[PDB]
C-alpha cells in the first residue's frame, strides 16, 4: 500500500492519469483550476510507485506525489 | 525489369546552411540548448538515423553514404600505414634480415 | 479590479521550494477568477523536467 | 643546505646520475655509424642532457640523500636563500594566466546575456566579440580590483537557495 | 561561405583550433627552451 | 443510465496457440484477471504476455494475472483500435471485481459524482517537518 497523496498546485490538465499505468489516478470536479477538474487517488491499494505520474506533472515541484510505503502483492507488481 | 538503376537527382542541396544549426536533424535538438544535456543528446541520436526521419528511403540514402565515410576514412587508415611504412620505417632493412 | 501584475511584467518569484526560487522571469497572464494560483510566469530557465511555465499564488510573487 | 638538503652544484649523487644517464646514452650510441641519424640524434639527447645538468647546478637547485633536484615552496625560505624561481615566480605567473581564462570567460559569459538567446552564443562562439574580449582582458587584476570594490563582482542574495 | 564560418565558430571546431594553438605554442617553446624545471633568466 | 455490468466466461478467446508468459500459480490461490472487449473486426493485436494474438469479431474474453497486464492491453487496445474494454479481478471462490471503468467513464474525463480522495488542500511544500510526526505509531511520512 503506497501512499500517493497530490495537492493544491494541481492544473488539472490529467497528465497523471493517462501515464499511470495502473488506474490509481481519476479526476474529480475542483473549482481551482481553469479545467475544473483535480486529480484523486481512489486506488492505491492497487499502486506500485513506479512514479510515471510524477514524471508526468507539468507543474513546478510537483503536484502527484508518491511515497513508497508498505509492498504487498500488488505493490512489488507480482504474477507470482 | 524489376532489378534496376533507380535514383532521385539532387535530392539534398549541398549547403553550410545546416552545419550553422547543430542538432538540425531531428525535432526535439533544432531548437537549441538550454541545458548541457543536448548536447550529449546531440552526440548520442546524431547517427540514429531511424530516429531522425520515419521514410526507409531517407534513412536508406544516409546509411548508404555513411558507408562511404566509413570506407572513405579505412582508405585514409590503410594509406596512413603504407606511408609510415614507407617514408617512416625499417622495411628496406627488415627484408635482409627478418 | 485586476488584481495581479500587469500583462508582461518582469516579476520575482518568491515560494522556497519552487524550482525559479529568487529568480526572475516574465508574467504572461493572470487569471482574474478565484483560483488559488492564478498567475502565470514564464522563465528561460527550464526546470528539470524541460517545463518553463507554472502558476503561482498572488503572495509567492513579487515585482521587478 | 635548508632542511638538511644540499646545491646540486655541490652534491655527489647528483653528479654520479648525470655519469649514470650519459652512461646508458653513450652504450646506446655505439651500435651506430657516427655519421648516421640514429647517432646524430643520441648525441644530440646528450647535449640536451649535459646542458640540463648544467643549468640546473646553475640555479642553485638543492639535492638531497637521492642527488635530484629538491624544492622548496615557502617565501622567506626561497625569498631569503634566493629560490623563488622555485616556486614563488611561477605561483604568479601562474595566477596571472589563470585569472586571466577565468576573466576572459567570465566577460564573454556577461557580456552575451544581454541578447535574444544566450544560448545560442555559446555553442556558437562570437569570435569577434570573443578575441576582442581576448586581447583586452590582459590588464585583468587591474579591472578585477576595480570591480571587487563596487560590489559589481558579487551578485547578492538573488541567487537560489533551498530551504535556508 | 558564411554559413561555412559559422560552422569554424562552432564550440568543438574552436577547441580543436585553440587547443592545436595552445599546445602548438608550448610545443615550440619546449622546443626553443629544453626542459624548464625551474624560472631561470 | 450505466451501472455494473457483469461477466460469462461463454465468450470466445483471441485465437492465440498459447504463450509460456501467462497465468501462474498466483491465479488458483489469490486473484487472476480478466479482460473483456468488442471488436469490429478480426485482427492482430500484440498480447502483453509476449507474441501475437488475433482478435475476432464480438467479444473476446482474455486472462491475465496482473493488473498492468490488463491496463497494458487496453491502453493498445484503445489507442490503436478505439475498442471500448474493460477488465475484472477473478478470485478463486468465484468471486469478481469491477475494476477499470470504475464510474463507466474512463479515468481521464471528469464524471461529476466520483469522490476526490487522497487529497490535500494544501501545497507541497507545505508540509511539516518529521519531528512533528515522530513517534506516530508506525513510522510515518508527513505528508500523512
Ligand atoms: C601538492 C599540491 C600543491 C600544488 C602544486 C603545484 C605545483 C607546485 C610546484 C611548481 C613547479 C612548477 C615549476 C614551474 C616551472 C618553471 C618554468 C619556467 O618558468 O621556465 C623558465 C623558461 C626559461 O627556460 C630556460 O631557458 C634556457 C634558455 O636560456 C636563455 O638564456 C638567455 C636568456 O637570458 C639567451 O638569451 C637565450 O634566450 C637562452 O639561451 C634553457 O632553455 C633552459 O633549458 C630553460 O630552463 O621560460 C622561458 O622559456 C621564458 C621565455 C619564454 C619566451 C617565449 C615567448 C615567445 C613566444 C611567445
Ligand atoms: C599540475 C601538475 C603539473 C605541474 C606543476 C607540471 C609542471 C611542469 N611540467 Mg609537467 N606534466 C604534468 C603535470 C604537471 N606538470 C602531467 C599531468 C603530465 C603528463 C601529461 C606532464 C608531462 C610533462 C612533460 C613531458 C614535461 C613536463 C614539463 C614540466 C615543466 C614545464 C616546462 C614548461 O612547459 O614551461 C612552460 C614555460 C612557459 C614560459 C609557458 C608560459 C606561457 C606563455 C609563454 C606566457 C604568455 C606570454 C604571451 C603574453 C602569450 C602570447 C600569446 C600572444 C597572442 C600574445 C614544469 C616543471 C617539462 C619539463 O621540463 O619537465 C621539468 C617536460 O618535458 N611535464
Ligand atoms: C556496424 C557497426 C555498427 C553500427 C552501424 C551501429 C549503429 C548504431 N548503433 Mg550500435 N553498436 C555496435 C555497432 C554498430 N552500431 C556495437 C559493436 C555495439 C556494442 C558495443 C553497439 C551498441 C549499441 C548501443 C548500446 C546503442 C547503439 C546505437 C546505435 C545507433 C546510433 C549510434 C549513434 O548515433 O552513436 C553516435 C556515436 C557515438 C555517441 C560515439 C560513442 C563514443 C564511444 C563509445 C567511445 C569509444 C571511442 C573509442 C573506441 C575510444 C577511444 C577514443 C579516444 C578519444 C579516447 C546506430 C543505429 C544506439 C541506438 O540505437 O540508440 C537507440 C545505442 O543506444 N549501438
Ligand atoms: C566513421 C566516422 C563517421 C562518419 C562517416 C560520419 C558520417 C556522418 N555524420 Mg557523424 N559523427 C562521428 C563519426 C562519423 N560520422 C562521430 C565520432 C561523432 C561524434 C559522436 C559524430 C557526430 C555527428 C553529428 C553531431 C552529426 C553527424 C552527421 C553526419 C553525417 C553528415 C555527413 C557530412 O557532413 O560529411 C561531410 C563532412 C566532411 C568532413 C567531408 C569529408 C571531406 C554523416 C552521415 C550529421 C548528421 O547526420 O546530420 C543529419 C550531424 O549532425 N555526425
Ligand atoms: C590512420 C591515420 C594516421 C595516423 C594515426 C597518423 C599518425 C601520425 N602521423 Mg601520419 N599520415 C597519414 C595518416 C596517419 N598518420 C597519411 C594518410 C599521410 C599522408 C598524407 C600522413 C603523413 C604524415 C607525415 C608526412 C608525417 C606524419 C606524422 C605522424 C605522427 C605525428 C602526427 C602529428 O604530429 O600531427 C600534427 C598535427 C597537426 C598538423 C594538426 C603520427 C604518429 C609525422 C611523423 O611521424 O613524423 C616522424 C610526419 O612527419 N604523417
Ligand atoms: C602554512 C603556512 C606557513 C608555514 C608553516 C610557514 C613556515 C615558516 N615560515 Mg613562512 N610564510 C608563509 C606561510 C608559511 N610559512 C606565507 C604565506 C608567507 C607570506 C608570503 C610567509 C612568509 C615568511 C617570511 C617572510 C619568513 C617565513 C619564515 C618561516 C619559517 C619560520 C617557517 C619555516 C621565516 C624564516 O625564514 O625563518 C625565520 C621568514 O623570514 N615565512
Ligand atoms: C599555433 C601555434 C604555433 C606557433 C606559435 C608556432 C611557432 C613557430 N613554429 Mg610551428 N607548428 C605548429 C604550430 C605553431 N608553431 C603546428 C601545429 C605545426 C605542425 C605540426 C608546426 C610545424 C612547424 C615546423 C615544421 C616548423 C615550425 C616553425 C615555427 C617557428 C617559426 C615559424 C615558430 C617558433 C619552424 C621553425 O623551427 O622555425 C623556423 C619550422 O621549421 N613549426
Ligand atoms: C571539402 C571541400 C570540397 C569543396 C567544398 C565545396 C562544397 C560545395 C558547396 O556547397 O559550395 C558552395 C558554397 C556556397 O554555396 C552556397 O552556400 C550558401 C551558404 O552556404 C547557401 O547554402 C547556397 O545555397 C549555396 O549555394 O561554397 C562555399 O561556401 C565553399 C566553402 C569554401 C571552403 C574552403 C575550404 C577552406 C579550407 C578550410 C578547411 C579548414
Ligand atoms: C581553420 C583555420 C584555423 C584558424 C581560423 C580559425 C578562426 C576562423 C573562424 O572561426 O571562422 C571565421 C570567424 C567567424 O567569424 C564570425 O563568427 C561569428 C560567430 O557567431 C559568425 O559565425 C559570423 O558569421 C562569422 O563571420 O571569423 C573571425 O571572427 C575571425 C577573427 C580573426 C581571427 C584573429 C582574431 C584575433 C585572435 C585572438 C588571438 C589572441
Ligand atoms: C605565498 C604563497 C603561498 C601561500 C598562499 C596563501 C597562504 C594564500 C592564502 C590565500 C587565501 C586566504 C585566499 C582566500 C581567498 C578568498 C577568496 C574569496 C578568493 C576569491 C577569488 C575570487 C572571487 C576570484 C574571482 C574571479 C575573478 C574576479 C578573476 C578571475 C575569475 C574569477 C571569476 C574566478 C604558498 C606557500 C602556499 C605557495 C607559494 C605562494
Ligand atoms: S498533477 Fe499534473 S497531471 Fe496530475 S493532475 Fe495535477 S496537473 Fe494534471
Ligand atoms: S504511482 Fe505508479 S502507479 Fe500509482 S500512479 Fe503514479 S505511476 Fe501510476
Amino acid at each position: 500500500a503506497h501512499i500517493v497523496k497530490i495537492y493544491d498546485t494541481c492544473i488539472g490538465c490529467t497528465q497523471c492519469v493517462r501515464a499511470c499505468p495502473l488506474d490509481v489516478l481519476e479526476m474529480v470536479p475542483w473549482d481551482g483550476c481553469k479545467a475544473s477538474q483535480m486529480a484523486s487517488a481512489p486506488r492505491t491499494e492497487d499502486c506500485v510507485g513506479c512514479k510515471r505520474c510524477e514524471t508526468a506533472c507539468p507543474t513546478d515541484f510537483l503536484s502527484v506525489r508518491v511515497y513508497l510505503g508498505s509492498e504487498s502483492t500488488r505493490s512489488m507488481g507480482l504474477s507470482y | 525489369k524489376k532489378v534496376k538503376i533507380a535514383v532521385d537527382r539532387n535530392p539534398v542541396e549541398t549547403s553550410f546552411e545546416k552545419w550553422a544549426k547543430p542538432g538540425h536533424f531531428s525535432r526535439t535538438l533544432s531548437k537549441g540548448p538550454n541545458t548541457t544535456t543536448w548536447i550529449w543528446n546531440l552526440h548520442a541520436d546524431a547517427h540514429d538515423f531511424d530516429s531522425h526521419t520515419s521514410d526507409l528511403e531517407e534513412i536508406s540514402r544516409k546509411v548508404f553514404s555513411a558507408h562511404f565515410g566509413q570506407l572513405g576514412i579505412i582508405f585514409i587508415w590503410l594509406s596512413g600505414m603504407y606511408f609510415h611504412g614507407a617514408r617512416f620505417s625499417n622495411y628496406e632493412a627488415w627484408l635482409s634480415d627478418p | 479590479k485586476e488584481v495581479g501584475p500587469k500583462r508582461g511584467s518582469l516579476v520575482k518569484i518568491l515560494r522556497p521550494e519552487s524550482y525559479w526560487f529568487n529568480q526572475v522571469g516574465k508574467v504572461v497572464s493572470v487569471d482574474q477568477s478565484g483560483v488559488r494560483y492564478p498567475v502565470v510566469v514564464r522563465f528561460e530557465n527550464q526546470n528539470y523536467a524541460g517545463v518553463t511555465t507554472n502558476n503561482y499564488a498572488l503572495d509567492e510573487v513579487v515585482a521587478a | 643546505d635548508i632542511a638538511g638538503l644540499t646545491p646540486c652544484s655541490e652534491s655527489k649523487a647528483y653528479a654520479k646520475l648525470e655519469k649514470k644517464e650519459l652512461k646508458t646514452l653513450e652504450k646506446r650510441l655505439k651500435q651506430y655509424e657516427a655519421d648516421s641519424a640514429p647517432a646524430v640524434a643520441l648525441k644530440a639527447t646528450m647535449e640536451r642532457t649535459k646542458a640540463r645538468f648544467a643549468n640546473y647546478a646553475k640555479a642553485g637547485l638543492l639535492c638531497g640523500n637521492d642527488g635530484l633536484p629538491h624544492l622548496i615552496a615557502d617565501p622567506g625560505l626561497a625569498l631569503k636563500y634566493g629560490h623563488a624561481g622555485e616556486v614563488f615566480i611561477p605561483t604568479f605567473g601562474f595566477l596571472y594566466v589563470a585569472g586571466y581564462i577565468g576573466y576572459v570567460g567570465r566577460q564573454y559569459l556577461i557580456a552575451v546575456k544581454g541578447e535574444a538567446k544566450p544560448t545560442d552564443k555559446e555553442i556558437i562562439i562570437d569570435v569577434p566579440l570573443a578575441t576582442k574580449l581576448a586581447w583586452q582582458g590582459a590588464g585583468w587584476p587591474l579591472a578585477a580590483v576595480q570591480e571587487l570594490q563596487r560590489g559589481t563582482l558579487l551578485e547578492k542574495e538573488e541567487n537560489i537557495t533551498v530551504s535556508p | 561561405m558564411k554559413d561555412f564560418t559559422t560552422y569554424l565558430s562552432t564550440a568543438p571546431v574552436i577547441a580543436t583550433i585553440w587547443f592545436t594553438f595552445t599546445a602548438g605554442l608550448l610545443i615550440e617553446i619546449n622546443r626553443y627552451f629544453p626542459d624548464p624545471l625551474v624560472f631561470s633568466f | 443510465a450505466w451501472t455494473v455490468p457483469t461477466l460469462n466466461p461463454d465468450t470466445p478467446s483471441p485465437i492465440f496457440g498459447g504463450s509460456t508468459g501467462g497465468l501462474l500459480r498466483k491465479a488458483q490461490t489469490e486473484e487472476f484477471y480478466v479482460i473483456t472487449w468488442e471488436a469490429k473486426k478480426e485482427q492482430i493485436f500484440e498480447m502483453p504476455t509476449g507474441g501475437a494474438a488475433i482478435m475476432r469479431q464480438g467479444p473476446n474474453l482474455l486472462k491475465f494475472g496482473k493488473k498492468e497486464q490488463c491496463l497494458a492491453l487496453t491502453t493498445q487496445l484503445r489507442n490503436k483500435f478505439k475498442l471500448t474494454p474493460c477488465f475484472y479481478r477473478v478470485f478463486p471462490d468465484g468471486k469478481v471485481q469491477y475494476l477499470h471503468p470504475a464510474d463507466g467513464v474512463y479515468p481521464e474525463k471528469v464524471n461529476a459524482g466520483r469522490v476526490g480522495a487522497n487529497q490535500n488542500m494544501r501545497r507541497i511544500g507545505q508540509n511539516v517537518n518529521p519531528i512533528k510526526v515522530k513517534f506516530s505509531g508506525r513510522m510515518m511520512s508527513p505528508a500523512e
